[PDB]
RNA sequence: CAUUGUGAAGAGACAUAGAGGGUGUAGAAUAAGUGGGAGCUUCGGCGCCAGUGAAAUACCACUACCUUUAUAGUUUCUUU
RNA sequence: UUCUUUGUAAAGUGCCUUCGAAGAGUCGAGUUGUUUGGGAAUGCAGCUCUAAGUGGGUGGUAAAUUCCAUCUAAAGCUAAA
RNA sequence: UUGACCUCAAAUCAGGUAGGAGUACCCGCUGAACUUAAGCAUAUCAAUAAGCGGAGGAAAAGAAACCAACCGGGAUUGCCUUAGUAACGGCGAGUGAAGCGGCAAAAGCUCAAAUUUGAAAUCUGGUACCUUCGGUGCCCGAGUUGUAAUUUGGAGAGGGCA
């Protein structure tokens, strides 16, 4: 009851898990026949956890000249010097 | 809850409740909701009224037409005794009453100082 | 703002028991401590005339001295060995030029009674020699204050009604904001009485 | 309901009405015994909040305990040890005055079970508490499945084992990183991390 | 508030399609209800003020809200509670003037 | 500090009105002030363009500092 | 396998609207002592002070300001490893 | 005068319950010193031994006022690991956890705070009967200073429609 959903993929995976569980199980009526059904011992082993495939193993090289290291360095720099830049912008704004 | 819903026509509050904080808010609540209240002697009397031992409070919320006029002429005096005197009893501190020997002592000192 | 024009609109004309020069001062209250850093300052911008009786010992003696005659009041040259010790007494403002930079000899024995010494309070060695003469000669205190405060200059003469003392007030009465701290109040020109010699007393 | 008004009014402890009423009740409680049975709870809202129900088998006792520190019971202050243990006066008891109050009440009434306790009054010398007790032999508690868990033998002297609210508070039983020493039991965790775990095939 | 896609920076993390889940009711524990507002106001009228609240009232009247907040922070625990107590005392003062 | 409440007074202190007087020098006066410039006035007294002195002097427009005192709100102590 | 029909009872589910009560000598703060790996103070306890309700607690460097995240204390029960 | 109510008593009153033992393990309180530091006082030994109180077959804890800072997880407990690490420490001697991850086992919930108000619907006890770990009828009593039903924040409640 205490976890929330922020990820549509995880939510859809769990919903698909529930759908296939409801298809795979049979519920006996509360009163009568009890239709003997040859139990299995591990719902976890009948519904294994699958790691999602993230990408395909072969693609085309999409290079456009940013080197992927200048990017990291610039992100670190603007995070480091964010608040100083807003302070400068504020004092420039309240400069009359 | 009846007072909060303004369904009460007349409230009687017993005066000898041993935690007085069970009923100290009831007069102010009745004055705020505009329902008339009366502080009455005897939670035991209210208990015999409602077939209990004590009741500590009672309320008429809807009366029959045979004595609604009696209710009106009664409440016209009850509200004059309590509700209209509420904003002046709210300011007056009771108590501070000395014993018999101390009262005689202080008034003896008074008629000692009354030399003129 | 002090006055859109409220309570001070035409009540300097119907009190004309004295049509003579009616110069009313502006005094109001704010204390400060013992230092002499940032007290009474502030030559402001205020366009009314003063029709004063002042004198200017303006020092420059090229034949523009009688151009200083139409710019100012009197001309002084630097013959200073025995000119003055006890003369300069009736004055609103003074002014000098390119000659009076190194006149220390004529300086402490006479410029100490009223203390008009050329320190950072009295910048008379002036090159700018035609704009701060007829309009700025008006009453505006550039003095040094007491242990508490000095605020006094006339806002208007009796012949000048206050159609201009609605553009003078808050070009002027943002007074000590450009240097001082806010130990003072926010525009502490408050309770005022306009009274030159015959004007009545009105209160906020 | 009036219980909301009472709970809001009980928080105005320095209002003139509550301080006058408190000043009367503290004298009335000094004049009685140190432990005495109250006929009905002084704060019914607080009692029924903590679990009291006005039915047969619920008992309210009132108890006063002496305030202040625990003087170390040693003759003439001589502790016979290193100077770090020479403290006698300003040492503080690790359980609360509320806890020892309800323990003394539980010793007085051993046939009852302590449910909760609550502060009613105090002065410079004493603190005053009202202890809620429940009789685990009355049939109204043997039945009435909402409360018959107290009839279990594991609930004898909950206040002596520190299982009441103030007992768990003073044991430090709370979730969080601030309670890593005392979360499942202080001595339990100490044993758990001072034991030596040796396997058959030594890792 | 969407992520950048890389491992550092201002909004680092993997870009995933969000959901905005349903709001929990326990996130509204401190919300004031009509009944509770009514009860608290009535109890305040019939109970009055405490001694430190009265000295806060006269401190606000005489020596200003800065010293009032200082005394309230010394009396209560925190500066936040001092500010809240001082502003509700200001509202009390305004209501007493309007009364 | 709490236990610890109820009253009277007195002393303050902080707020609120009013009140008076103050050094050398010398102008025209025991001169602590202000920007201004000569006027309202029973005086033509006082100031003015006049002398001169650290300062202009009617005048405060606001008090530079008091307590030497009075009315009411707050609190800090003392006595009972 | 059999008898009683529980039950004009109870429970669940969709949409709209009005609401939505939630624990105080407690939380928190100061100080003292003890304790902790807890370090401008981890927990506990004594004394003093003592709350709020878009609030409160926590976010491992004290404090102010602006945000954000995460739960909902001061009441309680519960097998197995 | 009579009858209540509240509070407090007394009974070899009716019916019950507590003590004490054991204590390996468990929950607390209290609480050292020898020792090590090549001395010794903080420290360490040790939040240990002794002392005291209280339970069960397990106890305790437990369904977040949690961990986190991530694409977030999700009661408690225990094991492997984190880790002899972050940190504490005459920063000396020494001491020293926790989150994540894998696994064992898995289980969730309920009161207070609402007017039943067109009906205290609730319950102990006594007594008669019966199919007796209890049930039905009757009679006192408890209880409105609140026993039942309804709801527990994950929600939920009151109306309206299907
Ligand atoms: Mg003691
Ligand atoms: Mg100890
Ligand atoms: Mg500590
Ligand atoms: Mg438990
Ligand atoms: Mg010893
Ligand atoms: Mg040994
Ligand atoms: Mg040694
Ligand atoms: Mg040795
Ligand atoms: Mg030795
Ligand atoms: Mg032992
Ligand atoms: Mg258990
Ligand atoms: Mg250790």
């Amino acid at each position: 009851h205490r976890r929330q959903n922020r990820n549509q993929e995880i939510f859809d995976a769990n919903v698909q898990r529930l759908k296939e569980y409801q298809s795979k199980i049979i519920v006996f009526p509360r009163n009568g026949k009890a239709p003997e059904a040859e139990q299995v011992l591990s719902a976890a082993a009948t519904f294994p956890i699958a790691q999602p495939a993230t990408d395909v193993e072969a693609r085309a090289v999409q290079d456009n000249g940013e080197s992927a290291f200048r990017t990291l360095r610039l992100a670190r720099s603007e995070k480091k010097f964010r608040g100083i830049r807003e302070k400068r912008a504020r004092e420039k704004a309240e400069a009359e | 809850a009846l007072i909060e819903n303004k369904k009460a026509k007349l409230v009687l509050i017993a005066n000898d409740v041993d935690p007085i904080e069970l009923v100290v808010f009831l007069p102010a609540l009745c004055k705020k909701m505009g329902v008339p209240y009366a502080i009455v002697k005897g939670k035991a009397r209210l208990g015999t009224l409602v077939n209990q031992k004590t009741s500590a409070v009672a309320a008429l919320t809807e009366v029959r037409a045979e004595d609604e006029a009696a209710l009106a002429k009664l409440v016209s005096t009850i509200d004059a005794n309590f509700a209209d005197k509420y904003d002046e009893v709210k300011k007056h501190w009771g108590g501070g009453i000395l014993g018999n020997k101390a009262q005689a002592k202080m008034d003896k000192r008074a008629k000692n100082s009354d030399s003129a | 703002v002090k006055e859109l024009l409220k309570y001070s609109n035409e009540t300097k004309k119907r009190n004309f028991l004295e049509t003579v020069e009616l110069q009313v001062g502006l005094k109001n209250y704010d204390p400060q401590r013992d230092k002499r850093f940032s007290g009474s300052l502030k030559l402001p911008n205020c366009p009314r005339p003063n029709m004063s009786i002042c004198i200017f010992g303006d020092a420059f003696d090229v034949d523009r001295a009688k151009s200083c005659g139409v710019d100012a009041m009197s001309v002084d040259d630097l013959k200073k060995l025995n000119k003055n010790k006890k003369l300069i007494k009736k004055l609103s403002k003074k002014y000098n030029a390119f000659i009076a930079s190194e006149v220390l000899i004529k300086q402490v024995p006479r410029l100490l009674g009223p203390q008009l010494s050329k320190a950072g309070k009295f910048p008379t060695p002036v090159s700018h020699n035609d704009d701060l003469y007829g309009k700025v000669t008006d009453v505006r205190s550039t003095i040094k204050f007491q242990l508490k405060k000095v605020l006094c200059l006339a806002v208007a003469v009796g012949n000048v009604e206050m159609e201009e003392d609605v553009l003078v007030n808050q070009i002027l009465m943002s007074v000590n904001f450009f240097v001082s701290l806010l130990k003072k109040n926010w525009q502490n020109v408050g309770s005022l009485v306009v009274k030159s010699s015959m004007g009545p007393a009105f209160r906020l | 309901g009036a219980y909301k008004y009472l709970e809001e009014l009980q928080r105005k402890k320095q209002s003139d009405v509550l301080r006058f009423l408190q000043r009367v009740r503290v004298w009335e409680y000094r004049q009685k015994n140190v432990i005495h049975r109250a006929a009905r709870p002084t704060r019914p809202d607080k009692a029924r909040r903590l679990g009291y129900k006005a039915k047969q088998g619920f008992v309210i006792y009132r108890v006063r305990v002496r305030r202040g520190n625990r003087k170390r019971p040693v003759p003439k202050g001589a502790t016979y040890g290193k100077p770090t243990n020479q403290g006698v006066n300003e040492l503080k008891y690790q359980r609360s005055l509320r806890a020892t109050a309800e323990e003394r009440v539980g010793r007085r009434a051993a046939n009852l079970r302590v449910l909760n306790s609550y502060w009613v009054n105090q002065d410079s010398t004493y603190k005053y508490f009202e202890v809620i007790l429940v009789d685990p032999q009355h049939k109204a508690i043997r039945r009435d499945a909402r409360y018959n868990w107290i009839c279990d033998p594991v609930h004898k002297h909950r206040e002596a084992r520190g299982l009441t609210a103030t007992g768990k508070k003073s044991r430090g039983i709370n979730k969080g990183h601030k309670f890593n020493n005392t979360k499942a039991g202080r001595r339990k965790t100490w044993k758990r991390q001072n034991t030596l775990s040796l396997w058959r095939y030594r890792k | 508030t969407v992520k950048t896609g890389i491992a550092i920076g201002l909004n680092k993390g993997k870009k995933v399609t969000s959901m905005t889940p349903a709001p929990k009711i326990s996130y509204k524990k401190g919300a004031a209800s009509n009944r509770t507002k009514f009860v608290r106001s009535l109890v305040r009228e019939i109970a009055g003020l405490s001694p430190y609240e009265r000295r806060l009232i006269d401190l606000i009247r005489n020596s200003g809200e800065k010293r009032a907040r200082k005394v309230a922070k010394k009396r209560l625990g925190s500066f936040t509670r001092a500010k809240a107590k001082v502003e509700e005392m200001n509202n009390i003062i305004a209501a007493s003037r309007r009364h």
